[PDB]
């Protein structure tokens, strides 16, 4: 024996290098859309067996990302949107074949991320008809790593919400939180996928955000904000990113309630209470670190997230009644005001959210 | 009265906009705009419902339209007035729809920069694009943008900034250099749009053989971009631009002909080359075949070695990569 | 004790030389004095912390801002709770409760002595017990014993004892 199948992994990357030399061809990729059609030749042929086979490109290897790499080669240049439609027949066929690979025995996990790479690369309606295909074909009874690919389905819809009026966000407003009640759940990356599902909750706007959220999800997210530090671990940058995504996601109702204030909110102050203390669980802990120069950026990230939390500190107090607390979070609010007056002096930053938080924490 | 003084003092500012040859008079009107910055700190903020939300904010947008009108060449008061414009509705804890309108005001120029691919003229409208470059500092100063890009904001217009990097003159490229790097400083890993624009920036920087102020600003952007060089991106887009840098490694005499910051950015690119080496590889000889051209580029810097030593230190960092790749296993 | 009591009195001198400046500066030193745990006098340094945490209620602008943080630093010092972390500090903490109880003769026994039934309970809420009235009762019965109970400490205890229980 000269070498094992790692030489084939050295060949599949070299086949991805053949895909990369194909990606090193040129600009606009009608020929690679035809190769996506040549992929669609294979992609129609997979479920044509419908018996004990798989999508052979995904069944070739695991790390070989030619489904993304040819789509990366298909991201050559926009000519025009049928390249963003030609692999749609390659998309839903192997997706129904992955749906024909239901219960995910040993090869159906990696399909949805290839579909997500297909979702992220180019779909004019090649995602929207795929969303019209997935409306007829979707099963969400997921598991540990399958929670991530379900958020990869959530990664598609906001990416599909891009074009001119988002063109299917009202159709995505049908695809609502009716299956999204599976939090208090799997691990930190899945919690980052839940933060990605919260990034999907930082999406699906006033067509459905005034319906789906109702401030009982953010309290369930306030339980998740408790869970992200407690139900797992090793989320040092991950829960920091999950807070930083929640810093976007809690601020995703900024112009929403400041348009006509519908917002469906029942418990409008519970989630803002424990999370702002959970900010001080990291940011006053970073104000316990209290460094001036950033480490490289992980100090600069959470501090900008604290500068984002500075807006969040200005957020709830500007509308809702602050200091109407019962627990020792008001005693932590003074510690948050200790984190404030530290970081307010340490800001050298935007004076609007500085002086407002100087009247919010005080 | 408050609407009427806005129909008087901004009309007095329209009388100040009736003469733009300033000489500390429109700057005194900018001092009056600083007084209006105090007045926007005083009143006309957090006001009544949708009519009043459309009453003075559109009049402030009409003030922003006259601020959009007085572009050439008074960028000093304009960037100053953009700061109070950022300070206008931000403390109101509202009017982010007006900022989403200001996003659509920015997104209006995205079609115009797309139209610049078809037809473009008018250096004053390029000064209005330079007024929009002042809005790029204001988009950098938007600061709810990562909260706004969850609703598909200027993350989209980062491609319009990459389209501003497509139509990128030495004013417009440095305009494209900062705010994109600032948006890179905001977050990373957009959906593969600017990796295409990366080699459209990086290789075309070797094409740009003059305009050192654009080159220094690009190295200032490369100071963020080599900082943006990281192992959490598209798993194949990196190596091709790395090979495109290895393609650019055959021609780094212009990188030395550009005096210092480009060669420092090339050293930062060499630092990014070792940072690409600091990531996983998944291409065994292809890294080394790129490294042999890089060792030739190391020999090329060893060929013209009269000034540079940080490049030699980057070559020593490449030697630190080479010592790592010398005999590590056996 | 030749150093820390010379530094806690210096911290008291930092508290003496305080409008809020050293009271902001020694707040960092008091929160990092909790890092100097794991010693024989660390329970005395926790007593030096908790009396300063009792004195963190005194300035009550930047020190009460540090108080629950110091109680979290006491919780950071609480790797595992102990009886000396429960009991021997408590009468010493009640000695700080017996400090201001000397000058507690204001005409707010329904308010300030109930605030003394609250601010002591806030330190017990900083101790964060569920039976914080009844779990502190035998220590307070030992502490009201340590109180002279001549004229002012007695009814301030017994009505607060009538507040906390029957």
């Amino acid at each position: 024996m000269a070498g094992t199948s790692a030489p084939g992994s050295k060949r599949r990357s070299e086949p991805p290098a053949p895909r990369p030399g194909p990606p090193p061809g040129t600009g606009h990729p009608p020929s690679k859309r035809a190769r996506g059609f040549s992929a669609a030749a294979a992609p129609d042929p997979d479920d044509p067996f419908g018996a004990h086979g798989d999508f052979t490109a995904d069944d070739l290897e695991e790390l070989d990302t030619l489904a993304s790499q040819a789509l990366s080669q298909c991201p050559a240049a926009a000519r025009d949107v049928s390249s963003d439609h030609k692999v749609h027949r390659l998309l839903d066929g192997m997706s129904k074949n992955p749906s024909g690979k239901n219960r995910e025995t040993v090869p159906i996990k990696d399909n949805f991320e290839l579909e997500v790479l297909q979702a992220q690369y180019k779909e004019l309606k090649e995602k929207m008809k795929v969303m019209e295909e997935e409306v007829l074909i979707k099963n969400g009874e997921i598991k540990i790593l399958r929670d991530s690919l379900h958020q990869t389905e959530s990664v598609l819809e906001e990416q599909r919400r891009s074009h001119f009026l988002l063109e299917q966000e009202k159709t995505q407003a049908l695809s609502d939180k009716e299956k999204e009640f599976s939090k208090k759940l799997q691990s930190l990356q899945s919690e980052l996928q839940f933060k990605d599902a919260e990034m999907n909750e930082l999406r699906t706007k006033l067509q459905t955000s005034e319906r789906a959220n109702k401030l009982a999800a953010p309290s369930v997210s306030h339980v998740s904000p408790r869970k992200n530090p407690s139900v797992v671990i090793k989320p040092e940058a991950c829960s920091p990113q999950f807070g930083k995504t929640s810093f976007p996601t809690k601020e995703s109702f900024s112009a929403n309630m400041s348009l006509p204030h519908p917002c469906q909110t029942e418990s409008g102050y519970k989630p803002l209470v424990g999370r702002e203390d959970s900010k001080p669980h990291s940011l006053r802990g970073d104000s316990i670190k209290q460094e001036e120069a950033q480490k490289s950026f992980v100090d600069s990230w959470r501090q900008r997230s604290n500068t984002q939390g500075s807006i969040l500190i200005n957020l709830l107090l500007k509308q809702p009644l602050i200091p109407g607390s019962s627990l020792s979070l008001c005693h932590l609010l003074s510690s948050s005001s200790e984190s404030p007056a530290g970081t307010p002096l340490q800001p050298p930053g935007f004076g609007s959210t500085l002086a407002g938080m100087s009247g919010l924490r005080t | 009265g408050e609407h009427g003084l806005e129909l008087a003092s901004m009309i007095p500012a329209l009388r100040e906009l009736g003469s733009a040859t300033p000489e500390e008079y429109n700057t005194v009107v900018q001092k009056p705009r600083q007084i209006l910055c105090q007045f926007i700190d005083r009143i006309l903020t957090d006001v009544n419902v949708v009519a009043v939300e459309l009453v003075k904010k559109t009049d402030s947008q009409p003030t922003s339209v006259m601020l959009l009108d007085f572009i050439q060449h008074i960028m000093k008061s304009s960037p100053l007035m953009f700061v109070n414009v950022s300070g206008s509705h931000e403390a109101k804890g509202s009017c982010i729809e007006f900022s989403n309108w200001i996003i659509t005001r920015l997104l209006r120029i995205a079609a115009t920069p797309s139209c610049h691919l078809l037809h473009k003229k008018i250096c004053e409208v390029i000064c209005s694009l330079l007024f929009l470059f002042k809005s790029k500092s204001p988009a950098i100063f938007g600061v709810l943008t990562k909260e706004l890009l969850q609703l598909f904001e200027d993350l989209v217009y980062l491609h319009r900034r990459n389209v501003m990097g497509h139509a990128v003159e030495w004013p417009v490229v440095m305009s494209r250099f900062l705010s994109q790097l600032d948006e890179h400083m905001g977050y990373l890993q957009s959906a593969p749009l600017q990796l295409m624009s990366m080699q459209n920036l990086e290789f075309i920087e070797v094409t740009l053989l003059m305009v050192l102020t654009r080159i220094i600003a690009i190295v200032f952007f490369r100071r963020q971009e080599l900082l943006l060089w990281q192992i959490g991106c598209v798993l194949l887009e990196y190596g091709s631009p790395k090979i495109k840098s290895l393609a650019i490694s055959f021609l780094t005499e212009l990188f030395q002909l550009g005096g210092l910051p480009a060669q420092p950015a090339s050293t930062f690119f060499s630092s990014f080359l070792e940072l690409l080496k600091h990531l996983v590889e998944m291409d065994t000889d292809q890294l080394k075949l790129y490294e042999e051209p890089l060792s030739k580029l190391i020999k090329t810097l060893f060929p013209f070695e009269a000034e540079a030593y940080r490049n030699i230190e980057p070559v020593y960092l490449n030697m630190l990569l080479e010592k790592l790749c010398v005999m590590f296993e056996d | 004790s030749s150093h820390e009591v010379i530094r806690a009195s210096c911290v008291s001198g930092f508290f003496i030389l305080l409008q809020q400046q050293n009271s902001c500066n020694r707040v960092p030193k008091i929160l990092i004095d909790k890092v100097k745990d794991d010693s024989d006098i660390v329970k005395k340094e926790f007593a030096s912390i908790l009396g300063q945490l009792v004195c963190t209620l005194h300035g009550m602008f930047y020190l009460t801002s540090s108080l629950t943080e110091p109680f979290s630093e006491h919780g950071h010092v609480d790797l595992f709770c102990r009886n000396l972390k429960a009991t021997s500090q408590h009468e010493c903490s009640s000695s700080q409760l017996k400090a201001s109880v000397c000058k507690p003769f204001l005409f707010l026994l329904k308010k300030k002595i109930p605030s003394p039934v609250k601010l002591a309970f806030i330190d017990n809420l900083h101790h964060l017990c569920k039976h914080l009235d009844f779990r502190e009762d035998e220590t307070d019965v030992k502490a009201v014993l340590g109180t002279l109970l001549n004229l002012m400490e007695d009814p301030d205890k017994d009505v607060r004892v009538a507040f906390s229980g029957n």
